[PDB]
């Protein structure tokens, strides 16, 4: 408000798949080539883009929280999706999604089966 | 490097940004001669020659004078950090009146110099800190207790419920039947006493009733407490009475409903599209949330009020006495946050009304 993240910049400018790591307290984006590996230690930002009919875009947020990811971690991905939310005017609804427990929808995303690999990267605090 | 001050109506939480947790922790008092002040334990301790005095009355800061001091105390004493160069990041109550959120702005400004400066809401923080960008929050302190349902990262003032029952009120009331027992706890020194009992010993029941008779028979629930003194105390059902309080407000001569129901009653006042995303994302949070069992009670009382199928969840992390001032660590700590703060060029263009076009 108004935020200048590079990131922010490149967000839901077209439909498709974005995908971004919480590292040390920075929105970091996922190698296109790792979606779907996502390291149980670690939390996510990813935003979905489909075209509407009248020329616009829909937004859906999603973060997810890997089961033995750190708190600042957790809490990051939170803030960031309000964020980004807001700076796309409020368009964007709001899930979260928890390890062993995501939605329907979210696991869609994934043409090819999401996967879990333990690890990740270190706290930030 | 930005700070982080968590100010309570019994206790200032203060550290910096990036940390796991606050650094330093103090009574919010000021002791004047009945240097010229002192401040947190120091004007306990000289509490025989000093006027004490609590700047912050149910969350609410109500005297400016005195909260000077405290924030003096606070970058000089605790942090020992100079404020003009650090960033500063306060937090209030929920409903918190305009022009006392001017007023800080100014204060942080005019008085301290800080480059810059933010405020949040205390209960919408801790929702951060847990990990959700919506939920109700039920954050209980030691001077108010608030319920606080929070939409996509925004509380609704409009379902905001506060209620002047916590955890002084409970320290009071656990005084007066331990007395009531036979013991005596009536002076200052012993209500210290006694708040340290309430943190140790005290807990929620999980049936109330069954648990005074299950009292009234064995003495299975009694446990010994050892006095500064030396002597030694029992104490027994008033273990589970004092934080009974919480749910039953009669107890004290209170008439507002318990903090289930004023849960539930917060809740339904919000639009019936997002009611099911509040009841399974129940926050605890603060000091008074602090009792074992209450957890239990909570997830027990509310399921009986709310449709036999609601998914209901309760969550209360360990840390929660300071999950407000790590909510706060975090939010100031994000790469995106950096266009948030206020900075000290844009109040000398606009003036504190500032705060309330950056603050929400
Ligand atoms: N383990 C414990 N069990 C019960 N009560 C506790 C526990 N630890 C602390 N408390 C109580 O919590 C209160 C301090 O909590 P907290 O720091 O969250 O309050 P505060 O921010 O100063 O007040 P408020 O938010 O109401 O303005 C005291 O009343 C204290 O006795
Ligand atoms: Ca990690
Ligand atoms: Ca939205
Ligand atoms: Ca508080």
């Amino acid at each position: 408000m108004v935020v200048e993240h590079p990131e922010f910049l490149k967000a839901g400018k077209e439909p498709g798949l974005q995908i971004w790591r919480v590292e040390k307290f920075d929105l970091v984006p996922v190698p296109t080539c790792l979606y779907g590996d996502f390291f149980t230690g670690d939390a996510y930002v990813i935003l979905k883009t489909v075209q509407l009919r009248n020329g616009n875009l829909q937004y859906d947020l999603h973060y997810w929280l890997g089961n033995e990811c750190s708190q600042d971690e957790s809490g990051a991905a939170a803030i960031f999706t309000v964020q980004l939310d807001d700076y796309l005017n409020g368009r964007a609804v709001q899930h979260r999604e928890v390890q062993g427990f995501e939605s329907a929808t979210f696991l869609g995303y994934f043409k090819s089966g999401l996967k879990y690999k333990k690890g990740g990267v270190a706290s930030g605090f | 490097t930005a700070l982080v001050c968590d100010n309570g109506s019994g206790l200032v939480k203060a550290g910096f940004a990036g940390d796991d947790a606050p650094r330093a922790v103090f009574p919010s008092i000021v002791g004047r001669p009945r240097k010229d002040s002192y401040v947190g334990d120091e004007a306990q301790s000289k509490r025989g020659i000093l006027t004490l005095k609590y700047p912050i009355e149910h969350g609410i800061i109500t005297n400016w004078d005195d909260m000077e001091k405290i924030w003096h105390h606070t970058f000089y004493n605790e942090l020992r950090v100079a404020p003009e160069e650090h960033p500063t990041l306060l937090t209030e109550a929920p409903l918190n009146p305009k022009a006392n959120r001017e007023k800080m702005t100014q204060i942080m400004f005019e008085t301290f110099n800080v480059p810059a400066m933010y405020v949040a809401i205390q209960a919408v923080l801790s929702l951060y800190a847990s990990g959700r960008t919506t939920g109700i929050v039920l954050d209980s302190g030691d001077g108010v207790t608030h319920n606080v349902p929070i939409y996509e990262g925004y509380a609704l003032p409009h379902a905001i419920m506060r209620l002047d029952l916590a955890g002084r009120d409970l320290t009071d009331y656990l005084m007066k039947i331990l007395t009531e027992r036979g013991y005596s706890f009536v002076t200052t020194a012993e209500r210290e006493i006694v708040r340290d009992i309430k943190e140790k010993l005290c807990y929620v029941a999980l049936d109330f009733e069954n648990e005074m008779a299950t009292a009234a028979s064995s003495s299975s629930l009694e446990k010994s407490y050892e006095l500064p003194d030396g002597q030694v105390i029992t104490i027994g059902n008033e273990r589970f009475r004092c934080p009974e309080t919480l749910f039953q407000p009669s107890f004290i001569g209170m008439e507002s409903a318990g903090i289930h129901e004023t849960t539930y009653n917060s809740i339904m006042k919000c639009d019936i599209d997002i009611r099911k995303d509040l009841y399974a994302n129940n926050v605890m949070s603060g000091g008074t949330t602090m009792y074992p069992g209450i957890a239990d009670r909570m997830q027990k009382e509310i399921t009986a009020l709310a449709p036999s199928t609601m998914k209901i969840k309760i969550i209360a992390p360990p840390e929660r006495k300071y999950s407000v001032w790590i909510g706060g660590s975090i939010l100031a700590s994000l790469s995106t946050f950096q266009q948030m703060w206020i900075t000290k060029q844009e109040y000398d263009e606009a003036g504190p009304s500032i705060v309330h076009r950056k603050c929400f």
